[PDB]
């Protein structure tokens, strides 16, 4: 049979929380 | 395989066309009556008769799954052919 | 995936996050529009035996 | 034959809630024709609210007339508010219909309709 | 009868049977049946008058809970003499577990309005009104809430045909959307689609 | 003749800044106000045809009726067409805008908002994809393409 | 005396009783997309009534699919193959994606924060594309059926769906960029429409309109079906109550949404796809056109439909707006007697009216938008 | 099993508090999201160029209803009426008749498209191939009753399209 | 009588009337509300138009599908017109024009187009025919109008012999040129005497004449209830309308009396109540405004 | 007492929106429905 | 083709300047692509029918039609079937 499968070790690692990346100077160094 | 009636008109594959003293046609004035020129009567009559050697033909149209259901057509009568039902190909046993 | 890697680094700083490694836009990475054709498996009543509907 | 009411006990006081309903439809009928800006009069507004009355007027069950009563203050409040559009006052004014045959011949003459 | 056939739960039909006893002996004022169907689901059927203290007690009695109401429906089933089957679909979050609440009322009986009791019900039984007549006694603003303002009947009663009674079109002598008799270049066709051979002996009625 | 080339150029430059200038009211009823969406979302991008996202309804040029259009609205369908200032087109939308769709048989629904307004372009489809509406669109386009306004008024 | 205003023709019309910048009164007046959806269901046969669930919720357009067939499946005492199961919880999350999708960015764009919407519209065309590619269609597929879906994956589309939930968070990621910690949009949300847990217990309020204000429930998890309870996720309550924290409860559903499309990708079983009784589901139409069993069928489940055993449902699933609920009634023929369509939505916009009291005119349509309407499923 | 979206408390040293008032006098998170803008600036757009380009379709795809034949020109509509039955929108008004040489095949097939509700049952309910839905979907029209198929515009859509309908079953069929 | 064209329906828009109208002039202010009536009967109805198609789209919804064919026609073409008339079993002429232009002046307009509809409507065996003159149509007016359509008038009847023509006097509507005029005008009083007839009245007397076998030869005046002088005609015009493009013929014609014809048939032989202008004047004034009646005689 | 008597005969027909057309010319026929002789169902 | 550009850009239709009779130099139409390109540019397949080349019959169309809307070679519906009742029609010969 031939059918829509996922490949055999599976499918990668998928990515799904917050990466919201903490940018920028400090709050000292920024005044 | 169509004909025009004596108003200009052309008659389908079913037969319509309008009288000549009916009012609707006037929705081709100016506009054109769309029919389809490959009347399947016609074309169905230009396929030869496929001689089998055998007493019961199956026909599923061609193509397998892409066809009709398979039907089984007896040809014991040598006076006519054995039509499918479906798809019309018709059959003669060549004895 | 045709940016220059003047403008790509400038795109990478200005939203902070890697944007080449995970493009909205798509490429030759996805599944080719003509497929072999499938052949689907049948379920468990395709038998030609013990197989009474009132079961 | 022991039946729970919904407003009224019997038909007086179903009476006086129709006729308080007929009170309220008659003072608002000049603002409906001023506010909706209507081309009809007052006059012919406050006939039609008239005619509305009386086409149920053979009503003899109290239970009835309350939901008609009801039902007639849900389109008064419709009217006050202004959640009717000009439109749906003028739909009791049937303007654009043509007048239905009424007699036998001219129902004879059009069709089948008894 | 595995892979094809719904697997049935006969521990929820016990735990639900057993709470249907309860509530039908707790309340035997106004429970008139108790029935849980075969994938599960508990039914109290109860007199109109007690849709207040029933209600109540579903949502306030510690081993019920039903603190949510799912849905408020009422059902058209003209050969009754009480045609209107008004439906309460309540979810308990706490015993995690639904109830339905069913009980009957004719074109001239008001029910109880159960906004007292779910807040909820405030537009349900508003649009059990809109479309099939139903008067509830005691709401706050019962009106219509679906049908055009100045709608004639009560649309989803089995009565009412199913393209309506009128059309709306704009006239331009009149410049304005007007109403008129239902005319339909193509009728509804109806199909006649119900076998005459039984499907379900187990749902076979009694005969004459 | 002199007069004749005259109005054939200038019917030539406002059709030109008519079809390239068109900005939609779109009437987000149902579901086809969902595809209409994607026509302005960036993959077609109606934008840059001319067509501008959510005009106001007095400075729109075109009306698209994207969805059902009930018996209750109606009237306010054709208040908002009667507020379009002229030249105002109408593109309907969708089965339920064009012959009242799944809902044809209904008591609420009108049997396709021509019964109201008068309609341009029927864009068919349950929905029309946004690249069928974006056809439409651009066939209103080639219809404003081929007016002859200053040509007929010319010849009257 | 006090302002009365007619906001007038989704569409909605609202009649405003402000007292200056305050709203006293908000009447919602609805019916402008009612069409009679579930009177014309009692004229047509289950299959026949399946496209009308796609046009209720039409954001999302196969978990409504999902909610009517699990109603008559479970009236028709049938279950779906488990293949069936795991793409209709695929093809669900997906569906989820896509309502939240539209939620947060129009939400956003009637505040005024047009260019997410943009950004995140084109991903949403990418699930179309993923709809059209399994049934045809972009919005409303008629795909999942009762007995299971209508009609295998093809080959290629999971490694597609891969390649879109691979990069899809960070999707989020710079939608969250643009609103989340932005003072503007917390301006317009964090005391905007605080609703309490026993309020919205009692207004018959679903899904993130509970779980904003901390109630722990969610029906995935809670009344379990097809097979979510065999997939690992959490599920995002708020602390609050109020338009910020139900935004981030939909930020974060779509975040394990495409936690769930990872684990739908990873254990997607191999089978049939439609249930093998061929009294319920049409066969394949290669045996159609070869079996006189399967032929019979297939006329008879196309012309007649398949008899459904009498009785009553209320089948719910927790679609992306919140309790999806059908109330079924079947008599025993082809077609429902009765078919009551539960939206969250009414419910929702029933409790405008509270939520609204206390806040501005600018508030009430950023409570327009955390309540999620489509009025498709409000009016049916 | 769950998460508690915003629950953080913020931390009250001097350190995050001097942040949070940088934060609010230096404007740090509006200078983040016109970072973000300036960033989908310098992306290439997602728009294609219709109609030179065109949006990607499967074979699956329903648009335009077409009335195919078999491959001797014989029309493969046999009159059974199931696409009609099944027509959830009623769309489809069907006549036939026996015709002159005994063949049962429809005198009417309509197809009100402004009915049809685009579901494609009619081509999965049909026993023969003959009514499907095919490829097109840029057939707008600029009058309501042009979308009125009658059979004769169903046919020529049948031969307009078969090229194309065909390939896209032969891609699919084995799907169904 | 053809089997498509017998009367069906119970006279809605869905319905068949039986009545195949082709009506000439389609685009102005009577056929607007003619081709409204037609088409609520659901009766076919060809629109022959000569201007830009968006200037017919209010056209449109007046009918059901395929209830109005829209053709080309040119008025020096009797192609066009034999195209647009020989499917019809009734041609209305509504072609008129208020100003001579540069291509047609009031010969082309009321003499050589009317003559050209009906003459190749009789050749095209069309049952019925009906014109509308204008009620002072005279061969010695002081306008060139009112000669133009007296000439026109006596071509018709000549022509075709059972033409049902009708005289308005001054039709008064929403898109009149006879209230509209007066309110816009802001041309004096004289001894001129006038009774305005309303636009609905005319289209319901010209239907009513479509089915009443008894209309064919005849000479309808359509006239107003209420004759009023000139001068309070214009002050109940600018006392209705809130009020404290012309030429010499439209101010020959506006000092006009309106003459009276009592051994013609009126709105009353055809079953028309001619409604009064004081029931409508608010109706047409209403978009004036940024009552004492009118003294009749 | 709370409940009242009505001996009136039970009459819905100005509560239910139809018009009176379609209530008086009206023919209803109430019968069971006879085999289709087709099948012996 | 471009494969390159991205899944969208990577196939495109410069369209004829005249196509039947019509000028397209600017008035390009999305109908205006045949049937046997329309697998292809839209994506329903990967092959062109250069390469692959559709299956010939003898009543697919040899000349493909665009959009024919608003032209006088437009679609008008029609009833295809005949009349129904058959009158009666009377003799022409006097009945005395
Ligand atoms: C700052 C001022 C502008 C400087 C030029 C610029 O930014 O060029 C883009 C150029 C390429 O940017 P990219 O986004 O990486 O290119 C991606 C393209 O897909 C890669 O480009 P491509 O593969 O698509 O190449 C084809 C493209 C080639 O593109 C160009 O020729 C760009 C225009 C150059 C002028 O040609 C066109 O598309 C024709 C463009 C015709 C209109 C140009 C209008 C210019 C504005 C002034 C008038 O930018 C740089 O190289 C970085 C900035 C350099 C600044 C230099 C100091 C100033
Ligand atoms: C500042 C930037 C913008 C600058 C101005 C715009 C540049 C072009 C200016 C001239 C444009 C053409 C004239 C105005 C548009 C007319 C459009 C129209 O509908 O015309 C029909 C109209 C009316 O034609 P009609 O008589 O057929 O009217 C049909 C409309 N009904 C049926 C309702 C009555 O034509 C005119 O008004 C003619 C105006 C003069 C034409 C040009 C003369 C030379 C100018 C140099
Ligand atoms: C030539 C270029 C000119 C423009 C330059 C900037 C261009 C880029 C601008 C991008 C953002 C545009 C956004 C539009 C909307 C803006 C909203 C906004 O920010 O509102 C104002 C916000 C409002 O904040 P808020 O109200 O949101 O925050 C809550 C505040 N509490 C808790 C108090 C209620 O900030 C301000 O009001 C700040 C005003 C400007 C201050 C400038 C810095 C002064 C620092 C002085 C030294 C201090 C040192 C420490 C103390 C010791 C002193 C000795
Ligand atoms: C006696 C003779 C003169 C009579 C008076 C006329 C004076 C000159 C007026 C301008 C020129 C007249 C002709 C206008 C264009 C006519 C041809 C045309 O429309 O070509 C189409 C072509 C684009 O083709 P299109 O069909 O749009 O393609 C579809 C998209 N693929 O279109 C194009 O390629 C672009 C067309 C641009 C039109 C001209 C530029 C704008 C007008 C400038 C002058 C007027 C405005 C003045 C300033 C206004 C305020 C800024
Ligand atoms: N007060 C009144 O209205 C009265 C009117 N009448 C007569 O009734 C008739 C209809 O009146 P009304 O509707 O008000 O007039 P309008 O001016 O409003 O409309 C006249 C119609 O004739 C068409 N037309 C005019 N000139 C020509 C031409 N040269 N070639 C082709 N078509 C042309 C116009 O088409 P287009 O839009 O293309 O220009 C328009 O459709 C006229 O004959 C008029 O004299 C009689 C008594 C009173
Ligand atoms: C502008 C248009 C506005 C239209 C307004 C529509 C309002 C319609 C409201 C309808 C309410 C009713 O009809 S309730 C009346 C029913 N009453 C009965 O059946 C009892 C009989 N009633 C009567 O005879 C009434 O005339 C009286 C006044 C109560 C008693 O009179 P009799 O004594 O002599
Ligand atoms: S035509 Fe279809 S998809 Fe479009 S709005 Fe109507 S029901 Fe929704
Ligand atoms: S696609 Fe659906 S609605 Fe359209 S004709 Fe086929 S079955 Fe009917
Ligand atoms: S289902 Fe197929 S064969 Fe049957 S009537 Fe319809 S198109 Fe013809
Ligand atoms: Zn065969």
């Amino acid at each position: 049979v031939k059918q829509d499968m996922p490949p055999v070790g599976g499918y990668g690692p998928i990515d799904y929380k917050r990466n919201l990346p903490r940018r920028g100077l400090s709050g000292y160094s920024m005044f | 395989g169509v004909r025009t009636s004596p108003t200009g008109e052309k008659v389908t594959h079913t037969g319509q066309v309008y009288d000549d003293e009916d009012y609707r046609r006037v929705r081709f004035v100016g506009r054109q009556k769309e029919v389809n020129e490959n009347f399947a009567i016609d074309l169905i009559a230009e396929q030869p008769v496929s001689q089998v050697g055998s007493r019961v033909i199956s026909c599923d149209g061609g193509g397998g799954a892409l066809g009709h259901p398979r039907v089984y057509i007896n040809l014991d009568k040598e006076t006519k052919t054995g039509t499918c039902g479906y798809c019309g190909l018709q059959f003669r046993q060549q004895h | 995936a045709s940016a220059t890697r003047l403008i790509q680094g400038l795109r990478n700083w200005a939203s902070g996050r890697d944007l080449q490694a995970k493009l909205q836009l798509r490429y030759q990475e996805i599944s080719k529009r003509t497929q072999p054709p499938p052949k689907l498996p049948v379920g468990p009543s395709h038998r030609l035996s013990n197989n009474y509907y009132c079961a | 034959t022991s039946v729970k009411p919904i407003f009224s006990r019997d038909m007086n006081e179903a009476k006086r809630r129709v006729r308080e309903l007929y009170r309220a439809w008659y003072r608002e009928v000049p603002n409906t024709v001023h506010l909706f800006q209507l081309d009809i009069s007052v006059k012919q507004g406050r006939d039609k609210v008239r005619e509305m009355f009386k086409k149920n007027a053979h009503v003899t069950d109290p239970r009835v007339v309350d939901l008609l009563v009801i039902k007639g203050k849900m389109e008064l409040e419709e009217t006050i508010n202004v959640w009717k559009q000009r439109t749906h006052v003028m739909r009791f004014f049937h303007e654009t219909e043509a007048p239905r045959p009424k007699d036998f011949l001219s129902k004879f003459y059009v069709g089948h309709d008894p | 009868t595995r892979p094809t056939v719904r697997p049935r739960n006969d521990v929820a039909h016990k735990q639900l049977s057993a709470f249907g006893e309860y509530v039908a002996e707790i309340l035997p004022k106004y429970v008139q049946q108790v029935q849980v169907s075969c994938f599960s689901e508990l039914e109290i059927c109860i007199h109109p008058d007690g849709v207040i203290p029933v209600l109540t007690f579903l949502r306030d009695h510690s081993n019920a809970q039903f603190k949510s109401l799912a849905d408020l429906t009422a059902v058209d089933i003209p050969t009754r003499q009480n045609r209107f089957e008004i439906v309460y679909n309540l979810l308990s979050l706490r015993f995690n577990s639904r109830i339905r609440v069913k009980t009957y009322t004719d074109e001239l009986t008001p029910v109880e309005s159960s906004v007292s009791v779910y807040k909820a019900a405030n537009w349900y039984e508003r649009e059990i009104w809109d479309m099939f007549g139903v008067f509830f006694a005691n709401h706050p603003d019962l009106r219509r809430i679906l049908t055009d303002y100045g709608f004639e009947g009560h649309p989803f009663r089995k009565d009412f045909p199913l393209s309506g009674y009128v059309e709306l079109r704009y006239d331009d002598e009149v410049k304005r959307v007007v109403a008129e008799p239902v005319e339909l270049a193509q009728e509804f066709r109806k199909f006649d689609l119900n076998s005459p051979w039984e499907a379900f002996p187990a749902y076979r009625q009694p005969p004459e | 003749s002199r007069g004749e080339y005259v109005v054939a150029k200038l019917d030539d430059l406002i059709n030109w800044a008519r079809r390239s200038s068109l900005w939609p009211m779109t009437f987000g009823l149902a579901c086809c106000a969902v595809e209409m969406m994607h026509m302005a979302a960036p993959r077609y991008d109606m934008d840059r045809f001319g067509v501008v996202f959510r005009a106001s309804p007095r400075q729109s040029d075109v009306m698209i009726v994207a969805g059902t259009l009930t018996n209750k609205m109606a009237p306010a369908l054709r208040k908002v067409y009667d507020q379009m200032p002229e030249p105002r087109y109408v593109v309907s939308m969708g089965s339920c805008a064009n012959g009242g769709g799944y809902y044809h048989y209904s008591y609420s629904v009108v049997r396709g908002c021509d019964r109201i307004v008068p309609v341009d372009i029927y864009v068919p489809g349950c929905p029309p994809t946004a690249e069928a509406l974006l056809y439409g669109i651009l066939q209103l386009q080639k219809k404003i393409k081929r007016e002859k306004r200053l040509r007929i008024w010319y010849r009257r | 005396s006090n302002l009365t205003l007619n906001f007038g023709p989704g569409v909605l019309r609202l009649v405003m009783e402000l007292s200056g910048e305050m709203v006293r009164k908000c009447d919602p007046h609805i019916g402008l997309l009612h069409r009679g959806t579930e009177k014309l269901i009692e004229y047509k046969t289950y299959l026949q009534a399946l496209p009308y669930f796609d046009r209720l919720d039409y954001v999302s357009m196969m978990c409504n699919e999902q909610a009517y067939s699990l109603a008559v499946e479970k009236l028709l005492n049938i279950q779906p193959p488990p293949r069936a199961q795991w793409i209709r919880v695929l093809f669900g999350e997906i569906t989820r994606l896509l309502n939240h999708i539209m939620a947060v960015t129009t939400h956003a764009l009637d505040i005024g924060a047009m260019t997410p919407f943009f950004w995140m519209f084109e991903e949403r065309e990418k699930m179309f594309e993923f709809y059209e590619r399994v049934s045809g269609a972009r919005m409303h597929a008629a795909y999942v059926r009762p007995g299971g879906v209508h009609q295998d994956l093809p080959l290629g589309l999971m490694d597609d769906i891969y390649e879109f939930s691979k990069n899809f968070s960070l999707r989020i990621d710079e939608l969250e960029e643009m609103l989340t910690n932005n003072r503007i949009w917390r301006n317009r949300t964090v005391d905007i429409g605080v609703v309490t847990a026993e309020d919205a217990l009692n207004y018959g309020f679903s899904g993130v309109m509970l779980r904003g204000s901390g109630i722990q429930w969610d029906l995935r998890k809670t009344q379990p079906y097809d097979v979510y309870d065999q997939v690992e996720f959490d599920v995002p309550i708020g602390s609050r109550g109020d338009c910020y924290d139900r935004y981030l409860c939909r930020v974060e559903e779509m975040r394990q949404s495409i936690r769930i499309i990872s684990q739908c990708l990873n254990k997607m079983p191999p089978g049939e796809i439609k249930v093998d009784d061929a009294k319920v589901s049409p066969p394949k139409r290669a045996e159609m056109k070869t079996s006189m069993e399967s032929l019979i069928h297939h006329f008879k489940l196309y012309t007649e439909g398949y008899q459904v055993p009498p009785g009553a449902t209320y089948t719910a699933i927790e679609a992306p707006k919140g309790e999806f609920g059908v109330y079924l009634v079947s008599d025993g023929s082809s077609r429902p007697y009765r078919c009551k369509i539960k939206a969250p939505g009414f419910a929702h916009l029933a409790g405008l009216d509270k939520m609204s009291k206390g806040h501005m005119l600018a508030d009430v349509v950023a409570i327009i938008g955390t309540q999620d309407i489509v009025f498709g499923e409000v009016d049916r | 099993t769950y998460k508690y979206v915003n629950l953080r408390e913020p931390s009250m040293d001097m350190k995050s508090v001097t942040d949070r008032a940088a934060q609010t006098l230096l404007w740090t998170e509006l200078i983040r999201g016109l970072g973000m803008t300036l960033s989908y600036l310098f992306r290439e757009p997602a728009t294609i160029n219709y109609p030179f380009e065109k949006g990607p379709l499967s074979p699956r795809f329903r648009g335009e209803h077409a009335l195919r034949r078999y491959p001797s020109g014989e029309e493969r509509c046999i009159a059974c009426k199931l696409c009609e039955a099944v027509c959830p929108a009623q769309a489809i008004t069907i006549e036939a008749e026996p015709r002159a040489d005994g063949s049962r095949r429809t005198t009417r097939y309509d197809i009100d498209m402004t009915k049809c509700i685009y579901c494609g049952f009619c081509q999965e309910a049909c026993p023969v191939d003959a009514i499907v839905e095919g490829p097109n979907f840029e057939f707008s029209t600029e009058t309501h009753e042009e979308l009125l198929y009658n059979k004769e515009k169903l046919l020529n859509n049948g031969d307009k399209w078969e090229a194309e309908i065909a390939a896209n079953i032969q891609a699919d069929y084995l799907y169904r | 009588l053809h089997h498509a064209v017998i009367p069906h329906g119970k006279g809605g828009r869905s319905s068949v009337s039986g009545i195949v109208a082709t009506v000439f002039g389609a685009t102005g202010f009577l056929g607007r509300y003619l081709v409204n009536h037609l088409g609520r009967m659901g009766s076919q109805v060809i629109v022959p138009y000569r201007c830009e198609p968006y200037d017919t789209m209010h056209l449109r919804p007046m009918g059901d599908l395929g209830q109005i064919i829209f053709m080309d026609w040119n008025g020096r073409d009797k192609d066009s017109i034999r195209r647009a008339v020989e499917h019809s079993n009734v041609v209305i002429n509504l072609v008129g024009r208020e100003w001579e232009t540069k291509n047609f002046d009031f010969e082309d307009v009321f003499v050589k187009i009317p003559q050209a509809i009906a003459q190749v409507s009789k050749e095209a065996g069309v049952e019925k025919f009906i014109h509308i003159s204008h009620l002072n149509a005279d061969i010695k007016s002081s306008s060139k109008y009112l000669r133009n359509k007296a000439v026109g008038e006596k071509e018709v009847r000549e022509t075709f012999p059972e033409a049902t023509i009708i005289k308005p006097a001054d039709i008064f509507g929403r898109e009149d040129r006879f209230l509209n005029y007066f309110a816009n005008i802001r041309s004096l009083g004289k001894k001129t005497v006038k009774q305005p007839v309303y636009i609905v009245d005319v289209t319901k007397g010209i239907i009513n004449a479509i089915k009443d076998p008894d209309a064919r030869g005849k000479t309808f005046a359509f006239v107003g209830p209420n004759r009023y002088l000139l001068f309070d005609l214009v002050q109940y015009v600018f006392a209705v309308a809130h009020r404290p493009w012309t030429t010499r013929d439209k101010v020959e014609r506006i000092h006009t009396t309106d003459r009276t014809l009592p051994h013609l048939p009126g709105l009353e032989d055809l079953g028309v109540q001619a409604t009064p202008l004081e029931l409508k004047a608010i109706e047409v004034l209403r978009r004036h405004r940024t009552v004492q009646p009118a003294k009749t005689v | 007492t709370q409940l009242i008597t009505v001996d009136e005969k039970l009459d819905i027909t100005t509560l239910t929106g139809v018009p009176e057309e379609h209530i008086k010319t009206r023919k209803a026929r109430i019968f069971v429905p006879a085999r289709n002789n087709m099948q012996s169902g | 083709e471009d494969n390159k550009q991205f899944f969208g850009r990577h196939r495109w239709v410069i369209y004829t300047t005249e196509m039947n009779g019509k000028n397209t130099f600017w008035d390009v139409d999305g109908s205006m692509v045949p049937p046997e390109w329309h697998r292809w540019l839209h994506c329903m397949t990967d092959d062109p029918p250069t390469v692959k080349p559709p299956t010939a019959r003898k009543f697919i169309w040899t000349n493909h039609k665009f959009n024919l809307s608003g032209t006088p070679q437009q679609y008008v519906p029609y009833s295809t079937t005949r009349k129904k009742i058959q009158e009666w029609v009377p003799p022409s010969t006097p009945y005395k």
